[PDB]
């Protein structure tokens, strides 16, 4: 159809920026005990 | 696209499910 | 048509003219609902309407 | 002092002579109406055939003109289509109505004289919500 | 080089001001008296009329209906039959009620 | 000998009668007596759509489609005087009868082809000179193809003909000089052809059974997309009578 | 199911990225335009 | 001293254009992602009342 | 990171799961590509618009070894009245 | 110009998937000593 | 037994199409992002030698 060439870019980001935020603070946590 | 996105955001709700039903950090009784 | 309508433009760009053929007159009335009708270049920034 | 008798003052026959109604005899046209016609023509419109209505104009044009008590009475006695012929009592219940859909058996003159009033009385009440169904209301 | 709404263009003519004994849907005959129930059924069950008068001819009429047809003649009219206007038995039940 | 029940839900109530195998003697005509055929019937076997090849000089082809509309594709109970002209040939006309049958098919790709299998108006014409409908007699004649949809059919967004929205309303100020194709929705009318061949009749009765063909066009879909030609065949049956 | 020993800690220093963050972000600038074409 | 025609001629573009709805904030939508021009189009001129 | 995947050089335990996975991301990418390739390969013509025209990278490999029929009802041949069973670019992918 | 409506997503991501990867392995690192 | 005009008519599309350069992978480029069709257009029919 006739979608907003960037609607996808916004969804993709908005699902990484916020999401990654957690795959960041989480990981640093398990390493609170010299682990991956 | 538009559909490719829809099937993706979805297939991760499926991963996110698998992950919290088997990668549940056991609840500790202390 | 059955009541056969007709528009005439006074002032503006289309000024001086009088359209009779139903299609047209039907046309302008619908663009009149929007008030005063103007000419929009939709092409340039690919308007959608 | 809202439904004055000059409004209950309806044309009973063709000739142009008039008979007036009471606040009383009206209710019955109605009470009757609903017992008797409700099924269809509710609000003044035949559901079996939307094409035909109980509007004052309609009746007036009909044949024989049914914009008069005697007339709606004629009908309630002998049922015929718009325009002259084809006695339709073998379908449309009427005092004829060979004992069909008994809703008719009982009634009397006191009754038919009134129901018929109710029909011509209404539009005088309900602007024309009387002939128009669904769209109005 | 342009296409146009077939039906509502016929609305700049007769049909759409009087009665088209060749198009208009049946229940439009309830507009005047002595015409509905029968003559109408007849007015339509008979092929279109190349001229409003041809009504009067119709095999079967009684001098009386033949009468009515004449005094109500001043109201009837005719223009090309229109395929989109009466194909699906729309002549009779034009799909639309009260 | 069989009842509405016997067939109810079966899947044959849509199949024309089988003129008992073994009975090729013909039915004789008069011209002294006028005939008619109680019921004409056209049950189909398979539909064929002409492929619209991009290339030109490599002739259009007729591919087979698959009956998607659940079995509801038959015309049984039609009629219209079977007159004998001052020739020798017979010209069955028509009047009442279930001639229309909206049915769709799914082309080889993903395409969906819908059509209204019909014989409305029909005009049969036997071989120039026959005295009795002998096996292998024919009728090939025309008939009209209305439009898959009357004047009242209203498409997705408002629009239509007899009474639909005027013009694409979802878009207020966009230019309609292109949408037009579907803004105004005109109703089409073309003629298609049929042709019947017999190969079975019971002279005593008049039950002439056989096959048929006919080429009508798909759906014009109002001012939409130029139609598709459809070839349709099957087995049929008509029963003559005084 | 006793824990796993071959699970050493995952190594990475604060300027290790300062080496990579550059390389990738700059690597980006170049190879970008060829994406926009 | 002016004709029905010379009359509208007087009312200038700017004023007419405001009497257009496509310039009523009120007609938008939560997801009409863009400058008015994308919607109705780049207002090119007045066709005349 | 540069050594982060050395945690398997020994115990073929969590080592097979690695291979067991890469190899599910591979066939995971298999059919998924096909649905994609599949979901855009206009079959309508094989003479001026063959799979190899409209860039098709996985499709071509199926045909070669057999699967040429599709549950859509066509075939990279031209023919229209056949259809292998579950082994149509559909199942192959689905598989 | 008339670029590739998706040169973006392509770019932007390639500078986030990898990049964010470091911000991940790195971050867990300063947590090797109960810190942010 | 055939004419210069009848001669090439024999040679079928498929075959003529192949002798076209645009179907020669040699002509691409590293950043020609997609199916050959985007490049020279969706081949419709042969114009004739
Ligand atoms: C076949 C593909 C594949 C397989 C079988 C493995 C297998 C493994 N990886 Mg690994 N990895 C991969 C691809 C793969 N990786 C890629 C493409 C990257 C980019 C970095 C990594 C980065 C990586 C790191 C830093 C580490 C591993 C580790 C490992 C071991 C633990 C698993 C874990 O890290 O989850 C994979 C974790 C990731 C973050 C990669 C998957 C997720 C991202 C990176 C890929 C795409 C985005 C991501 C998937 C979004 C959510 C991912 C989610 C699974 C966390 C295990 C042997 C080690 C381990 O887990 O503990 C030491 C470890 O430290 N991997
Ligand atoms: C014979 C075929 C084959 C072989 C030998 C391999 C081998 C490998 N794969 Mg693999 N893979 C294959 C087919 C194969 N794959 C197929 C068919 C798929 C799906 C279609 C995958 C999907 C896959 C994933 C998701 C991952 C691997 C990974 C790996 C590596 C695991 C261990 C590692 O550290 O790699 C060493 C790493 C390399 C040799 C990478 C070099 C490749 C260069 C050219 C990078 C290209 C840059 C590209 C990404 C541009 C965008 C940049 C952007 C990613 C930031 C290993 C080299 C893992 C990996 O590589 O770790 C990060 C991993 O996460 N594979
Ligand atoms: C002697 C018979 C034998 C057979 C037939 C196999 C077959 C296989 N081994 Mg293997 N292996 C064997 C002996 C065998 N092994 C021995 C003696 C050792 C010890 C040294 C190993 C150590 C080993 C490792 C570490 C790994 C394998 C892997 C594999 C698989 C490779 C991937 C593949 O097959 O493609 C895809 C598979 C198919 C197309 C068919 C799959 C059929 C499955 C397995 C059904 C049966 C599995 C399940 C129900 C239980 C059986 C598991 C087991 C019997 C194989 C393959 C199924 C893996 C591999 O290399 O690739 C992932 C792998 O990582 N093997
Ligand atoms: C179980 C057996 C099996 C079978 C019958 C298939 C069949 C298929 N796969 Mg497949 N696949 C399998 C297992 C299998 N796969 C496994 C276990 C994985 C990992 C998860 C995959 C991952 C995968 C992907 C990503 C894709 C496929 C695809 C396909 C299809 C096209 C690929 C092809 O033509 O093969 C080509 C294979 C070869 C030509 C074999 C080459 C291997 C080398 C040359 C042999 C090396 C031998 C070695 C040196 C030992 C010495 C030999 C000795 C005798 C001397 C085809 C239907 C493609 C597809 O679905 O398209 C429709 C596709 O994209 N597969
Ligand atoms: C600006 C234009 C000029 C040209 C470009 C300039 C940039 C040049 C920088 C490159 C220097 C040499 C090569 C770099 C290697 C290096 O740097 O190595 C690592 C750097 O980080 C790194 O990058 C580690 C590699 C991680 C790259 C992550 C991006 C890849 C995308 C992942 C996608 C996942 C799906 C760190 O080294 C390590 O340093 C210690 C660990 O911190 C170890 O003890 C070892 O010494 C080890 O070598
Ligand atoms: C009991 C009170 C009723 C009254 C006073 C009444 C009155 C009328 C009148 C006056 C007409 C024709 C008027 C015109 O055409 O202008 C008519 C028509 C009709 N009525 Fe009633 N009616 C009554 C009840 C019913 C009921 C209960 C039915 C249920 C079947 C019914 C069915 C019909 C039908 C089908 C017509 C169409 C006439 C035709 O055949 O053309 N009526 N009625
Ligand atoms: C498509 C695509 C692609 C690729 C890729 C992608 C897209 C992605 C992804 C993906 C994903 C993202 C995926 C997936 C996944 C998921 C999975 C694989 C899963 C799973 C899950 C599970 C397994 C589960 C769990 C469970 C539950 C839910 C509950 C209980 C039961 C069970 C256990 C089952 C391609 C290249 C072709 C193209 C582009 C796009
Ligand atoms: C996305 C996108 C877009 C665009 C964009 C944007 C606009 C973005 C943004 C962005 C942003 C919005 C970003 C941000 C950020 C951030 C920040 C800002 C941060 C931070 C932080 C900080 C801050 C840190 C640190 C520090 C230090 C070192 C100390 C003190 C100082 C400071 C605090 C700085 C759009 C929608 C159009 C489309 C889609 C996509
Ligand atoms: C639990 C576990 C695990 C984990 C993890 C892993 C495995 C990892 C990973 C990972 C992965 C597996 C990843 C990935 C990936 C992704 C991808 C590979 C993607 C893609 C994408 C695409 C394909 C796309 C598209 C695009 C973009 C991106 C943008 C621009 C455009 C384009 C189209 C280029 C495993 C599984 C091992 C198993 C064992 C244990």
């Amino acid at each position: 159809m006739e979608v907003n060439q960037l609607g996808f870019i916004a969804t993709a980001l908005f699902v990484l920026v916020p999401s990654v935020f957690l795959i960041i603070l989480y990981v640093q946590t398990e390493s609170q005990q010299k682990s991956s | 696209m538009e559909t490719i996105t829809y099937v993706f955001i979805f297939a991760c709700i499926i991963a996110l499910f698998f992950f919290a039903i088997f990668f549940r950090e056991p609840p500790r009784i202390t | 048509e059955q009541q056969g309508v007709t528009v005439s433009f006074y002032g503006g760009e289309l000024n001086g003219q009088t359209f009779t053929d139903p299609p047209t007159v039907k046309s302008y009335a619908r663009k009149a609902i929007f008030g005063e009708i103007f000419e929009f270049d939709t092409e340039t920034l690919n308007s959608d309407g | 002092a809202e439904l004055t008798p000059e409004v209950l003052t309806v044309p009973l026959n063709s000739e142009g002579k008039t008979i007036t109604l009471t606040e009383k005899q009206y209710l019955e046209g109605k009470r009757l109406f609903q017992y008797a016609c409700a099924s269809c023509h509710v609000g003044g419109i035949t559901k079996t055939n939307p094409s035909l209505d109980l509007r004052t104009e309609t009746l007036a044009l009909a044949t024989p003109p049914r914009d008069n008590i005697e007339g709606l009475v004629d009908y309630m006695k002998n049922p015929t289509t718009y325009d002259g012929e084809q006695e339709i009592a073998e379908v449309h219940p009427s005092l004829r109505s060979a004992d069909i859909f008994p809703k008719m058996r009982n009634l009397t003159e006191k009754d038919l004289v009134a129901i018929a009033g109710h029909i011509l009385v209404e539009p005088k009440i309900l602007g024309d919500k009387w002939g128009g169904g669904k769209v109005y209301y | 080089e342009e296409l146009v709404n077939v039906v509502d263009e016929k609305l700049g003519t007769a049909y759409g001001e009087k009665i088209d004994l060749n198009n208009t849907n049946i229940a439009a005959f309830i507009q005047y008296r002595g015409l509905y129930p029968t003559l109408a059924k007849l007015i339509v069950k008979n092929a279109p009329y190349e001229s409003v008068e041809d009504v009067l001819n119709i095999p079967g009429l009684t001098e009386r209906q033949k009468q009515i047809l004449r005094e109500n003649l001043e109201h009837f009219t005719v223009t090309e039959v229109e395929t989109a206007l009466v194909e699906g038995g729309d002549r009779y039940n034009n799909g639309l009620y009260k | 000998t069989l009842t509405y029940d016997d067939i109810v839900g079966t899947g044959l109530a849509n199949k024309c009668p089988t003129l008992d195998d073994t009975a090729r003697g013909a039915y004789p005509i008069d011209s002294s007596q006028t005939y008619r055929i109680a019921r004409l019937c056209l049950q189909p076997t398979t539909f064929l759509v002409k492929e619209e090849p991009k290339n030109k000089r490599q002739e259009a082809e007729f591919v087979p489609t698959k009956l998607v509309t659940r079995e509801t594709t038959s015309l049984d109970q039609i009629q219209g005087e079977l007159k004998v002209n001052s020739d020798g040939s017979l010209t069955f006309v028509e009047e009442d009868g279930i001639d229309f049958q909206p049915v769709t098919v799914q082309m080889a790709g993903g395409e969906r082809i819908p059509l209204l299998f019909t014989v409305k108006n029909l005009v049969a014409s036997t071989q120039p000179n026959v005295t009795s409908i002998t096996t292998s007699t024919d009728f090939k004649g025309e008939f009209n193809v209305p439009s898959y949809r009357t004047a009242n059919f209203l498409d997705p967004k408002g629009r239509g003909l007899a009474s639909g929205y005027d013009s694409a309303i979802a878009l207020p100020q966009a230019k309609e000089e292109e949408l037009a194709r579907a803004n105004v929705k005109r109703f089409s009318l073309t003629k298609g052809q049929i042709s019947l061949n017999v190969a079975k009749v019971d002279g005593r009765t008049g039950e002439i059974a056989g096959t048929f063909e006919s080429e009508q066009l798909s759906d014009d879909d109002m001012g939409a997309h130029e139609p598709h030609e459809v070839k349709i065949q099957g087995v049929f049956y008509a029963s003559i009578e005084p | 199911m006793e824990p796993n020993p071959n699970r050493q800690p995952v190594e990475l220093n604060r300027t290790s990225l300062y080496l990579g963050l550059l390389l990738i972000l700059v690597l980006a600038l170049l190879f970008s335009s060829y994406f926009f074409n | 001293g002016a004709t029905l025609e010379e009359a509208w001629s007087a009312i200038p573009e700017k004023l007419a254009f405001y009497d257009y709805i496509g310039n009523n904030p009120a007609k938008g939508g939560l997801f009409r992602t863009g400058p008015m021009n994308k919607g109705d189009g780049i207002a090119q001129a007045w066709k005349g009342h | 990171w540069y050594r982060v995947h050395t945690v398997l050089i020994n115990d073929p335990g969590r080592l097979i799961a690695a291979h067991l996975m890469h190899t599910a991301l591979v066939a995971g990418w298999a059919g998924s590509m096909a649905l994609y390739e599949l979901a855009t390969f206009d079959p309508s013509d094989p003479v001026l618009n063959p799979m190899w025209r409209q860039g098709m990278f996985v499709l071509p490999f199926m045909a070669r070894l057999g699967v040429t029929g599709s549950w859509s009802g066509w075939s990279i041949t031209g023919e229209t009245g056949i259809d292998p069973g579950f082994w149509s670019f559909e199942g192959v992918a689905l598989a």
